[PDB]
């Protein structure tokens, strides 16, 4: 489970909400990520060991496999490189124009991966379009899932995909299956508007406070005109402020597939 | 004043000799610190020989929007003032936006505050004057707000100078920064948090909240317990709900001037309309009390870090 200096490290790629990733060499094309958390209390390290254990086993075609963790150079995690661009890059940097069937498809495969993860009782906890890659522009690979111990509670990264209860940080643990379902709804918002939520608000603390207290939610009028009605209803169901009202991925997958059948 | 005209001009001349900024022309000297999204380095510009500070922002954004940001930062070339950090240039290269500004060997008041424990009211007087004068210059002559007033945004140097930096000249930059990089605390007015735009009122609140903190050496939301006030956390949603729902911070009873307590109180009232304005603060009694005073701010700063000047 724990490698020891065997690994090679390469070009700096960039840094996210809980680590810095570089292209590496644990074998052909691995992707290694030095975690922000670096002084692990032994109580924290134990939970990390067991979480990596649960993560080693996860194999699914819409999921990027997690290979191991190295502590000795620096506490790092190691995962497969992904030649494709992330979904955030396609939508929001290069503005890839897709047609509705492929957007629905991307939604479907994401839902397949999330349903596999919830089937194995893994809360993603960091679902963003930043963490969905389009492999060779065809398959979907979800990454950066699990690892609850490394993310410590303070928020970090982008607020945009966090549910109200995640933003409040008032429950024992606010992250649940339905938190993932909320994040996934923001990703559906992304797919169906080509746009991030709250494009009209440039005050980050305003967004945090107002979606925290249920005063602000995505503007669903900005969904594009060829968006199926069923898809828009599903989006709205995923984004309910109260977590108990959101659906679980088994019925989300059902919904999306039965939707995708009845297309032109 | 005589001396602002002198020093400002000198900056403009050795800015005239800088020319066009290119990445290969900078050598890294040392690290000045990092924020939520930016990193700052003390660098040497070889063709001119100047030493400056280079902020580097790494954003994942449409190239159209990045070129918009660069165009809008170009406005900094005309925001020249003794209360505004000197600006040399801004450009894009190797995935990074670079903002080149004059180096301030005092650093920010955020760090100074860590090194001094508390900052005396005497010194906060001169600081308040510098910030009010800067916000005023921004508003009167460029119709632009700061939008991010806080001690990490107030820079000082060993020549006694106090200057503002990181003010909102590029809205695209703000809205980019908004889509990532959560922080852990906030200096955001209660009117802005609820989506109200009452202009320059937002920056006055922020300054007030700054003052309290540097006066006591603690970010004042929430107020300290009676046992922790003796010595003279919250996730960010709780902080914001506290700023919105509960009454504003306050200075301690006797340890501070009555005029200073009144100044911060008028800065911190939660109604943006009855809160003090720039022209009112400018003539507040603590402000005149402090402008009459003759302090050795350069020497005080140096004593708080290093050698006297
Ligand atoms: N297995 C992987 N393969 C290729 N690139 C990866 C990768 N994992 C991360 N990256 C890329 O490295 C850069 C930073 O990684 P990181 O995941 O930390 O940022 P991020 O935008 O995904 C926010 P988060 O930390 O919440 O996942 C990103 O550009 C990301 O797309
Ligand atoms: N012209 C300048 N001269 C000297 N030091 C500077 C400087 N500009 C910035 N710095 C230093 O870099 C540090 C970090 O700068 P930056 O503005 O990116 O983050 P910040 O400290 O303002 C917190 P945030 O990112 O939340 O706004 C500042 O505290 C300051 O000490
Ligand atoms: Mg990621
Ligand atoms: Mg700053």
């Amino acid at each position: 489970e724990i490698p020891d200096g065997q690994i090679t490290v390469g070009q700096r790629i960039g840094s996210g909400s809980f680590g810095t990733v570089y292209k590496g060499k644990w074998h052909g094309d691995v992707a290694v990520k030095m975690l922000n958390v670096t002084a692990p209390t032994p109580q924290q390290l134990q939970a990390f060991k067991n979480e990596v254990g649960v993560l080693r086993k996860t194999r699914h075609v819409n999921i990027l496999l997690f290979m191991g963790y190295s502590t000795k150079p620096q506490l790092a995690i190691v995962t497969q490189w992904c030649e494709g661009s992330s979904l955030y890059h396609h939508l929001h940097i290069i503005e890839t124009k897709f047609e509705m069937i492929k957007l629905i498809d991307i939604a479907r495969q994401t839902a397949q991966g999330m349903d596999y993860l919830h089937a194995k009782s893994i809360i993603h906890r960091d679902l963003k379009s930043n963490n969905i890659f389009l492999h060779e522009d065809l398959t979907v690979k979800i990454g950066d899932f699990g690892l609850a111990t490394v993310k410590s509670e303070q928020l970090s990264g982008s607020i945009l995909w966090m549910a109200p209860e995640v933003i409040r940080m008032q429950d024992k643990n606010p992250y649940s299956f339905q938190s993932d379902v909320y994040a996934f709804g923001i990703v559906l918002y992304e797919l169906m508007t080509g746009q991030l939520p709250y494009s009209n608000i440039n005050n980050r603390d305003q967004i945090i406070f107002m979606v925290g207290r249920g005063y602000l939610s995505p503007d669903l009028s900005k969904v594009r005109s060829n968006c199926p009605k069923a898809m828009k209803r599903l989006m709205a169901e995923c984004l309910k402020k109260k977590r108990d009202e959101r659906p679980l991925f088994p019925q989300i997958l059902a919904s999306i597939e039965l939707l995708a059948r009845s297309l032109p | 004043d005589e001396q602002q005209r002198k020093r400002l001009e000198a900056f403009l001349t050795q800015k005239q000799k800088v020319g066009e900024l290119k990445d290969d022309d900078f050598e890294k000297i040392s690290e000045l610190g990092a924020g939520n999204g930016g990193v700052v380095f003390k660098v040497s510009h070889k063709p001119s020989g100047l030493v400056m500070a280079r902020k580097l922002i790494h954003l994942e954004i449409k190239p159209a929007i990045r070129n918009q940001i660069i165009r809008e930062l170009q406005v900094l070339h005309e925001c020249n003032s003794p209360y505004i950090v000197g600006f040399y240039g801004a450009f894009y290269s190797d995935g990074e936006i670079s903002i080149c500004m004059e180096h301030m060997d005092g650093g920010s008041l955020d760090q100074v505050l860590k090194k001094a424990g508390r900052i005396p009211e005497q010194i906060l007087g001169k600081v308040s004057i510098a910030v009010i004068k800067g916000l005023t210059y921004l508003r009167e002559k460029h119709k632009i707000m700061h939008r991010d007033v806080k001690p990490s945004n107030i820079l000082v140097n060993s020549r006694g100078e106090i200057k503002l930096c990181d003010f909102g000249v590029s809205g695209q930059l703000i809205d980019s920064m908004a889509n990532s990089f959560v922080g852990t605390r906030s200096y955001m007015s209660p009117e802005r948090l609820q989506g109200t735009h009452y202009s320059v009122q937002s920056d006055i609140w922020s300054m007030g909240l700054s003052l309290v903190e540097m006066a006591v050496g603690r970010y004042p939301i929430p107020p300290p317990d009676a046992k922790e006030l003796e010595l003279m956390p919250m996730a960010i949603f709780e902080l914001l709900d506290y700023i919105v729902n509960e009454p504003p911070p306050k200075l301690p009873s006797g340890v501070f001037s009555l005029e200073f307590q009144d100044f911060v109180n008028k800065c911190l009232i939660k109604n943006p309309a009855e809160r003090a304005d720039l022209k009112q603060l400018m003539v507040h009694a603590f402000i005149k009390r402090s402008d009459a005073e003759e302090v050795d701010f350069a020497g005080w700063l140096c004593s708080t870090i290093g050698l006297n000047q």
